[PDB]
């Protein structure tokens, strides 16, 4: 029972703390995308303003 | 981005109200002195009997 439980529990972890360290990586580069996305809409409209 | 924008139209849609006024202005102006010239050209009591 306790070795059950040990790889039940690691088997477990191991595939939600790859999924969460992918959607950290995913969260961390899509705030960075936001940033440049924001600055060529902030560029691109205010030339197309002009 | 927007604001920018929506400040952009708001002070061409306010020189395009002058236009617009203007447009509706001047437009009534020579509607008014035309019906000015016509009512005088006929007379008080004549245009009274045509009509």
């Amino acid at each position: 029972a306790m070795s059950m439980a040990v790889e039940s529990t690691g088997n477990a972890k191991a595939e939600a703390e790859s999924r969460a360290e992918a959607a950290r990586i995913e969260g961390e580069g899509s705030v960075l995308q936001a940033k440049l996305k924001a600055q060529a809409l902030a560029i691109e409209t205010e030339a197309e303003l002009e | 981005r927007v604001k920018k924008v929506r400040e952009m139209e708001l002070i061409y849609a306010r020189a395009q109200l002058e236009l617009e006024v203007s447009k509706a202005q001047q437009l009534a102006n020579v509607e008014a002195k035309k019906f000015k010239e016509m009512t005088e050209a006929l007379g008080p009591g004549t245009i009274r009997d045509l009509a």
